[PDB]
């Protein structure tokens, strides 16, 4: 009788199972159902069919996509230029509660597009960070002036890094494969797609909060250092940092030492669009358009943070022993 | 009790759990069996992020129940 009562037992946990086990799929991008194309041309067929767009341009940003994602370019469309720039006038003109304010170098703010928008994330993060190497003279040869890779162009370096023997742990968590897939990313991914081009850049591993009411005070600070080194706005010349938390990534441009001693880092999100980054575009900012892109510690209480910091560039023999070292993929843990 | 821990990429293995094991001694088991630190192991079950603290009674963990086992720190 209770051979029954198990049977029903494990068929109610087995459709739970599956369905759970499909959302996850789904969510992580890792059920296999497509990848950036089906996505760009499926919410551009829901716009068509809410009549708010015409059928022609469809026919147009097809071809344009199409075009793109054979070359593996960014089109650029999502692309937001000159925020470093504007912030710096800020600070420099503005009347503001800080002591001293270290900026990134040139940093292009990419959003995701309707064929990334929901997981895209962790790429354009990639490709914030690699368009201020680009304008960085040090990483001409290791970048000999390529572009910014369109996601699924950076998809294929990621699994070249694979191919090349990076991070087969990794690999396998994403089936070895991320073209024509929605697949979240992580600092592990964009660590080996940078050192397999031979850049110079690390993870370190804030695991746990470090401070009060579930405070990172050791992510800040770390932050600190990387910036700091004698004027109030200092843009220097250092990359920004990929900043990871559980789900979601942003990019690391700046950080603010406030009169009162308090720290603020200055984040871009691949979330945010084209319109409100555009305000930061504008004669004279204006200070409620910074609070977006301020966060100060109260702000960043995600149990775990990852950030990727990039410092130079590797020798082909560094870059063979970053390859081999990632076999047993560890990083830097604070505390 | 036997319990299944299953990936996104659908690799499954078993446990040999108690209802009173923390979800910290249950990553410590998937350390055992497959080596992954439990700082890189996220479990979920029932749609829920098991917290380290509690336990397999906590969530109605039962025979044959599959926890779903994220790995690493991506988003």
């Amino acid at each position: 009788l209770q051979q029954e009562e198990d049977r029903k037992r494990r068929s109610e946990e087995s459709r739970q199972e599956i369905e759970e086990f499909q959302k996850l799929q789904r969510q992580y991008g890792l059920d296999n159902s497509g990848g950036y194309k089906q996505q760009q041309l499926r919410n551009m067929e829901i716009e068509v069919n809410r009549g708010r767009m015409p059928p022609s341009e469809f026919h147009r940003r097809k071809a344009d996509m199409m075009e793109s994602l054979a070359l593996g370019f960014d089109d650029g469309k999502t692309k937001t230029s000159g925020i470093i720039e504007a912030l710096h006038r800020y600070y420099q003109n503005a009347a503001t509660d800080v002591r001293r304010v270290w900026l990134s170098s040139v940093v292009d703010h990419f959003h995701s597009s309707l064929g990334d928008k929901g997981w895209g994330c962790g790429y354009r993060n990639f490709q914030m960070l690699l368009s201020s190497l680009l304008q960085n003279d040090a990483y001409n040869d290791c970048l000999k002036g390529m572009l910014i890779p369109c996601i699924p162009k950076i998809q294929s370096m990621i699994e070249d890094a694979w191919k090349e023997g990076f991070d087969p742990q990794g690999a396998s968590q994403l089936n070895n494969r991320l073209q024509g897939t929605k697949a979240w990313i992580g600092a592990c991914e964009v660590y080996i797609l940078l050192t397999s081009l031979r850049v110079k850049c690390h993870i370190v591993d804030f695991h746990k909060s470090t401070g009060p009411l579930g405070t990172h005070p050791r992510l800040f600070e770390w932050i600190l250092n990387y910036y700091s080194s004698s004027p109030k706005v200092v843009c220097t010349s250092k990359p920004p940092i990929y900043l990871q938390h559980q789900g979601h990534s942003r990019t690391v441009i700046g950080i603010e030492e406030k009169k009162n001693r308090t720290l603020c880092l200055l984040i871009l999100d691949p979330g945010c669009p084209s319109r409100e980054m555009q305000k930061l575009l504008k004669q004279d900012i204006e200070a409620s358009s910074l609070k977006q892109l301020r966060k100060s510690m109260g702000n960043l209480k995600h149990k775990q943070y990852q950030i990727l910091a990039v410092e130079g560039a590797l020798s082909l023999e560094e870059k063979l022993a970053r390859r081999q070292a990632s076999q047993v993929f560890t990083a830097e843990k604070i505390p | 009790m036997q319990i299944f821990v299953k990936t996104l990429t659908g690799k499954t293995i078993t446990l040999e759990v108690e209802p009173s094991d923390t979800i910290e001694n249950v990553k410590a088991k998937i350390q055992d069996k497959e080596g992954i630190p439990p700082d890189q192991q996220r479990l979920i079950f029932a749609g829920k992020q098991l917290e380290d603290g509690r336990t397999l009674s906590d969530y109605n963990i039962q025979k044959e129940s599959t926890l779903h086992l994220v790995l690493r720190l991506r988003g």
